[PDB]
């Protein structure tokens, strides 16, 4: 109802037939019709980074992200995303989020193997947590333009880190490469992520440009959309620079599904505790322990529990999820059942959350709650 | 040593002392295993007959 991609490289193959290797003199070749003002909008994805600081300026995936930037039918939903990005790119608060995920821009064989079997299992769980999360935003009431490609990027990024865990554990066990490029070529097959705008950054440290199909720029965008608004920056008392970067911030936080009351501060650190005043308020702390139970009790229970909660029917969770599996016993097949044993205390806490925001479920899939 | 008491003489005593506990342990293990499978198949329906069937 909100997203429909394709993989037809033969419908518009004239843009990829000749050896076009120049960012300049490509807008005339990208017109190709009697439409001019809307063919420049698909060129706006690569145009601020089309000259400054890039190698060879036309990599073979930079055209398919610009060809399949389908603005031909609809020119409203992508323009709203383009009016919001580069309006979000003004405060240092987005920029300090784009510096935490980055740098500056014998018995010892049993230990080093276990450090990389832990890496292959954490990233194998977290990749599965985004596959059952791209079918929660398939349910009615959600949206798919911002929710789908944001978490399709992360599921590709966890599939590569999980592959590097046990390829490294194999080459260390069989000793005490070309396999990482074979799996990198394999995960680009099949579908591909929807096009989001470019998120250029210009400041006193230079003029930077990130990609938003990188798993580290996605991971810093959702950390920006976390915290609630304050008493400042949205009142008309301060018309200075705030209302064009705060209403652009809240129109993405609502676009996931998070109301401006919802706080959602991250957790990962090297410290013991986080703080005192930004703590979850024991109604969602009881509820976050119920969602973690649904992630780690079955591979298929998070989607029909959110579906049962959008209808306001979050008290029938113990009965709508029960199903029966067989068991060979000493008396025969018995057909016992598996139910999520949600207690009444955390079944009540799922009621006071009206619907889980998509931003809350994506912090949960990254281990930030 | 002696013709009545040769040197290979404790071999038969050690083999007998081993074989006693070996074959009685095999018999006890078969009895325990078969009867325990019978108890665990029975006492799903009658758990009150569990300590009677031991």
């Amino acid at each position: 109802a909100s997203v429909s991609e394709g993989v037809l490289r033969k419908k518009y193959t004239k843009f990829f037939q000749e050896n076009i290797k120049t960012h300049l003199d490509l807008k005339q070749a990208l017109l190709k019709e009697e439409k001019p003002e809307t063919a420049l909008l698909a060129y706006s994805l690569v145009s601020p980074s089309g000259y400054r600081g890039e190698p060879l300026t036309e990599r073979k995936i930079l055209e398919v992200v610009s060809l399949l930037d389908e603005v031909k039918v609809d020119g409203d939903t992508y323009q709203q995303l383009k009016n919001t990005f580069d309006s979000i790119s003004k405060d240092p608060r987005m920029q300090v989020s784009l510096e935490n995920q980055y740098p500056g821009k014998g018995v010892g064989l049993l230990v080093a193997t276990g450090r990389e079997l832990h890496k292959a299992s954490v990233n194998g769980d977290a990749e599965a947590y985004h596959h059952q999360l791209e079918q929660i935003s398939q349910l009615p009431g959600r949206d798919q333009r911002l929710s789908m490609p944001m978490q399709q990027t992360l599921a590709i990024g966890h599939a590569m880190l999980s592959a590097e865990g046990a390829v490294g554990a194999t080459l260390g066990m069989a000793t005490g490469y070309g396999l990482n490029n074979e799996v990198q070529d394999q995960l680009k097959q099949g579908p591909m992520s929807g096009v989001l705008p470019r998120l250029e950054i210009s400041n006193v440290k230079g003029d930077f440009t990130f990609s938003m199909q990188e798993p580290a720029a996605v991971r810093a965008l959702m950390a920006y959309l976390g915290p609630k608004e304050d008493t400042s920056m949205s009142s008309p008392q301060a018309p200075k620079e705030a209302q064009e970067m705060e209403a652009a911030r809240l129109t993405l936080k609502q676009m996931l599904g998070s109301s401006p009351n919802e706080h959602l501060v991250p957790d990962v650190d090297s410290l013991l505790k986080l703080s005192d005043e930004d703590m979850p308020s024991q109604t969602e702390s009881t509820a976050n322990g119920a969602f973690k139970k649904l992630l780690s009790e079955d591979w298929d229970w998070l989607m029909p529990a959110v579906r049962a909660m959008d209808k306001g029917e979050a008290g029938k969770i113990n009965e709508k999820l029960t199903y029966k599996l067989p068991l060979d016993a000493a008396n025969g097949r018995v057909y016992l059942d598996k139910s999520p044993n949600l207690s009444d205390a955390q079944l009540d806490a799922l009621d006071k959350l009206g619907s889980p925001s998509q931003l809350r479920l994506m912090y949960l899939a990254e281990g930030w709650i | 040593m002696t013709e009545l008491c040769p040197v290979y003489a404790p071999f038969f005593g050690a083999i007998g002392c081993a074989s006693a506990i070996i074959f009685t342990s095999l018999g006890a293990a078969y009895g325990t295993a078969k009867s325990g499978v019978g108890i665990c198949a029975t006492c799903v329906l009658r758990p009150d007959l569990l300590f009677k069937n031991i």
